[PDB]
């Protein structure tokens, strides 16, 4: 549990970075001020972020399906290329649901 | 309702079994299938001594160079063969066959008794002992082994015609039911040679082993020399 | 009975050839290849050129009678292979997979016209059962119930399914318990059992939060740590300003060659003496050349009107009243409709929301005014909240709560130990907050706390000025004292169905230090029951108003009047107008 | 930032002419005294109706 | 038939009984891009009502049978309509759009 | 069975959305001496009523996807035309729909 604010970026570290950008640390954290908050930064720019992805550990079905073969939206596009439509309607094949 | 199975076994009834004759005389020989062949019999002759030669395909045609005085006719089940008026040739023993399913079918051999370019060379013979296995080769010269499929069939001393089985031109190998995957067939493009080998030996394969090949898209028309394979204990 | 298998088919890809063995699509030097039917030939190979070229040996896939028709828009049918192959593999009683990919041979109409002898297909399709599904969409008219595959049921339209998205309130909201008596949270001494915290219902400690925070500072920003990423809604989809289309030009789809619909033309050379005199020329020239006389082929569309239709029906229209819409015919429906089932598949017609509607006026839809708007797909902070967690439904997090409440939070504590306990929530509805407000519990919606851990942040002090420091603020005149920013006690009234007047009054007591008055309208619907613990009977997961401040019946007061005992007015002595009564609005004045 | 977009209505693109293709027909008229009876009307009407 | 309903299959599927409805001569021609036509009826038709003589109001909208080339070459026995299209005057009007 | 590709149409989307932008936001504000009248249309006779700005017809090639095309730059016609006196004007939109549609 050292991890903070949904990331991958320490509780030590977080608190150090406040402290030296804004002085926030010791009495709480909240949103800084505007004029102080400019281009160049700390929390202007601070993006956390966070996504799923398919297991292969206790995921027992798991098939690792190549770019080369994908079908997703068949024939409506070219094939690997930005080329004209190329092929016919079919069935999806990819990706897995992460939802449903 | 009445449906007979694609791909299965048709067992070619020949009648007579024995016929006897002397010059001049008009042969009527009848051939049964039990399970119906459309318009695709053939039929074919053989000299106790060498290969079967191909006379009639499709129930009534007559293969390149094949004598005026043989005819075929019939359809469904019922075929005919008939020697319009025979010559010293004649005497041989005569084969039914149909190319309708797989595994291809040919009868017992009928026998006609007195009233009293594509080359394929194929290895020399030998002998083994029950279980054994044997391999022989199969050279091809006059043809290519990409444009068309190449046959196995054996004949034993006393019996039928044994349709062993095929690898077709492109790489599909397939075998009679009967050996139980004792058959298997490998070819080197290259060297233009098919291979045979047959695993597990019994004293029942003491029989002469033949390379063959067929038409466009119709019969066994290029024969090999025969490969004489015997297993006794 | 005699029934047909009839088949539609598609065959993009040209091969070498069509024998028994398949498609040839190469050669292995002299053996001609063939395609593998696991995945071959593949979907999304075909022609690569634009114009016309007649093909004599062409192949793709179809599936098979024993499969369902699905319409393709949403078909998913996973890998069955790494191939990306989808038909079904059976275990054979070896212990192998076996294929299920079965060949089809099809000649052309002209071709069958014959007698066999020179017969050859000119197309194979390689048949397949696949595990179709539709995931996210669903049917918009189901023509028939009829069992099996057919020709009408191939009339099936489909429809995606709506956004739904569940996340993490602003701030945590509710996940604490505050303001309940039993389940009350502790602060107190290790030399002295006695709580530091005094709580009841008619404390509001997450609204005291939210309008403190608005106080401060800026609530645009978003920061993740403490979720606090605010609920808001789009101001176009609350109130429509219908300008009509920028369609003024006309837009246009073309051929793939720009040209078509072609004629056939035989060039002619003039004889150079005569005045219309002319020469057949079918010498190095083609006496078929093709030639579009006039202008190319085309068909028209217009964007904006079909961008403006969508966005009205996604963004507005399916969020519509119950009483406006209808149930899907062949195509059942949930009893409940608190279900996600039922707000999914409900038909609402778009000719109620559609380009005239309201048009040259900025005006909220009316059946709209009395909707909550909050609760919708666009809501920038629920989706951004939702993406904190991620894009899944399984979801191992870490998240950071803060104290709320007034008198605990701007304290500073000296020297000792401390007793310090809360509750928490495990109850989706409360802990969770989903768009269209759907029952969680119903929903399967589940939360399954593993660890939690206290952290508090010291300044380490020099020894001698803390020293110092605690002489001077364990002195008597030198307590600390705090209020709270809302500083109010919180009351709700139950007000019937229909009922317009809304009398209420309190028995006699004393009024020093009184503030004024304020006041809202909440539904009973949207509205937790205080002191409740759970309640199984609370199927709302929306915004929550009494805690969040989402307040939007405000519209629906028409006047107040205020009277101490018996006829004592205030404010009274000729203030206003109306001087008994704060009239809020009029039908109509003239006055 | 990957929230898909509206899809809930079809759209559509359609001839220059709006109908499209068209085939020729000739009017007919009713007889009277019949339930299903039938006459050709080539009156002051066209026999190449579109 | 009301002009806005029409088929419920996409596929080619022939239609022995089709109905519609077409503007009378005595109407000018007008593009389908802003037409208006207000209703004549609560039922919502736009047809044009012309007063009877016991001082009704009453709707002159009339049947016109048709069928096609083909059926129309042979004798007369077999000659029956495909269609039936219902020609009116209806009260157009373009108020929001002119002619360019 | 169909044999080859699906049948088709093809579309530049953006350009034609950008087409017409480019028309309904400057062309038709144009100066009326770039403009003609049309053929086989009446017009009013006075050239202050909505009847005479209506009608009057601007070339769409006076303001085409490639004029300017990798510059920021008014449009020269423009740079003495009132960019207030425009159906954008959010403000003048706001004060009609004060009074209603």
């Amino acid at each position: 549990g050292y991890n903070v604010a949904q990331c991958n970026m320490t509780k030590d570290w977080f608190l150090v970075q406040m402290l030296a950008n804004y002085n926030i640390g010791y009495q709480g954290f909240y949103i800084p001020e505007s004029y102080k908050d400019r281009m160049y930064s700390f929390f202007r720019n601070f993006q956390p972020m966070s996504r799923q992805v398919v297991d292969d550990t206790k995921y027992k079905d798991y098939q690792q399906v190549g770019i080369l073969h994908q079908h997703n939206n068949s024939g409506f596009v070219g094939y690997l290329a930005p080329t004209m439509r190329e092929g016919q309607a079919y069935p999806a094949n990819f990706p897995y649901p992460l939802i449903g | 309702d009445y449906k007979d199975d694609d791909d299965k076994d048709i067992v070619m009834t020949q009648s007579p079994s024995s016929l006897s004759a002397s010059v001049g005389d008009r042969v009527t020989i009848t051939c049964k299938a039990s399970q119906s062949v459309t318009n695709d019999a053939a039929w074919y002759q053989k000299k106790p001594g060498k290969a079967p030669k191909l006379l009639i395909y499709q129930a009534s045609t007559r293969y390149t160079g094949v004598p005026s005085r043989f005819s075929g006719s019939g359809y469904g089940t019922d075929f005919t063969l008939t020697i319009s008026s025979l010559q010293p040739e004649d005497f041989a023993t005569y084969f039914c066959h149909q190319d309708y399913s797989s595994p291809l079918t040919f009868g017992q051999g009928t026998k006609v008794e007195i009233k009293r370019q594509v080359q394929l060379v194929q290895s020399g013979a030998e002998d083994k002992k029950p279980g054994a296995s044997v391999k022989v080769s199969c050279k091809v010269s006059g043809f290519s082994l990409g444009r068309y499929g190449v046959h196995w069939v054996r004949q034993a001393p006393g019996q039928g015609l044994e349709w062993m089985g095929v690898i077709w031109r492109g790489g599909t190998t397939d075998y009679n039911a009967k050996f139980q995957g004792r058959v298997t067939i490998t070819k080197d493009d290259s060297k233009s040679t098919v291979y045979m080998e047959l695993s597990s030996l019994r004293s029942e394969d003491t029989a002469v082993y033949y390379c063959a090949r067929q038409g466009s898209n119709f019969p066994l028309a290029y024969w090999g020399q025969g490969t004489l394979v015997t297993v006794s204990s | 009975e005699q029934q047909k298998t009839h088949v539609f088919g598609q065959a993009p890809y040209s091969g070498i050839n069509i024998t028994k063995e398949g498609i040839q699509i190469g050669v292995e030097g002299q053996t001609p290849k063939y395609a593998d039917k696991t995945f071959q030939p593949e979907p999304q190979i075909g022609e690569s050129q634009w114009y016309e070229t007649e093909i004599n040996h062409a192949a793709g896939r179809v599936l098979k009678k024993t499969t369902p028709m699905k319409p393709c828009y949403g078909s998913y049918a996973k890998p069955t292979n790494e191939n990306g192959g989808q038909g079904i593999l059976v275990k054979q009683q070896n212990g192998k997979l076996e294929s299920q990919v079965e060949m089809q041979f099809f000649s052309t109409t002209e071709a069958a016209a014959g007698n066999g002898d020179n017969l050859t297909p000119k197309v194979v399709l390689y048949s397949e059962d696949v595990d179709i599904e539709t995931p996210d969409t669903h049917i918009s008219y189901m023509p028939t119930i009829k069992e099996g595959n057919s020709r009408e049921l191939m009339g099936q339209q489909s429809m995606p399914n709506r956004p739904n998205y569940i996340a993490f309130r602003d701030n945590f909201i509710g996940l604490m318990y505050y303001n309940s008596t039993g389940n009350m949270g502790v602060l107190a001494g290790q030399a002295s059992q006695l709580n530091a915290v005094v709580d009841l219902q008619d404390r509001n400690t997450e609204l005291s939060y939210q309008l403190l925070l608005d106080s401060i500072g800026d609530r645009t920003r978003y920061f993740s740590m403490w979720n606090q990423a605010v609920d808001s809604y789009d101001p176009d989809v609350r109130i429509i300003e219908n300008h009509g289309t920028e369609d003024e030009l006309p837009n246009y789809c073309f051929p793939l060659g720009g040209v078509g619909n072609n004629s056939t033309y035989t060039k002619v050379k003039p004889k150079t003496g005569q005045e219309n005199g002319w020469e057949k020329d079918a010498t190095e020239f083609s006496d078929k050349n093709e030639i579009r006389v006039g202008n190319n082929f085309a068909m028209e569309i217009n964007l904006n009107a079909n961008l403006w239709r969508n966005f009205l029906y996604s963004n507005i229209a399916l969020y519509l009243p119950d009483k406006l819409k209808y149930s899907p015919s062949n195509v059942k429906i949930s009893d409940n409709p608190n279900t996600y089932d039922y707000m999914n598949k409900r038909v609402v017609a778009p000719g109620l929301v559609d380009c005239y509607i309201n048009l040259g006026a900025r005006w909220s839809l009316d059946y709209m005014d009395n909707v909550n708007p909050f609760n919708h797909h666009r809501n920038a902070g629920l989706r951004y909240r939702s993406m904190l967690l991620g894009n899944g439904r399984y979801v191992p997090f870490h998240i950071q709560v803060p104290q709320k409440f007034f008198a605990i939070k701007n304290l500073l504590l000296l020297p000792g130990s401390y007793t310090y306990e809360w509750n928490f929530r495990k109850d989706v509805n409360m802990v969770l907050q989903s768009s269209l407000g759907n029952d969680l519990r119903v929903d399967g919606a589940s939360i399954k706390f593993d660890s939690i851990c206290l952290y508090a942040t010291f300044f380490p002090m020099a020894h001698n000025t803390a020293s110092t420091l605690e002489a001077m603020l364990r002195n008597d005149t030198n307590d600390q004292s705090f209020n709270d920013y809302l500083s109010a006690a919180n009351m709700l009234y139950p007000i019937p169905a229909n009922a317009t007047n809304v009398p209420i009054s309190i028995p006699s007591r004393n009024w020093a230090a009184f503030r004024g008055w304020a006041f809202t309208r909440l539904k009973t619907k949207e509205t937790p029951s205080l002191g409740s613990g759970y309640d199984p009977y609370y199927t709302y997961s929306g915004s929550i108003p009494y805690l969040d401040g989402t307040f939007y019946l405000n519209h629906t007061f028409k006047k107040v009047a205020i009277t101490f005992d018996s006829s004592v007015s205030w404010p009274g002595n000729d203030r206003l107008l109306t001087p008994n009564e704060f009239e809020i609005k009029r039908s109509v004045d003239g006055e």
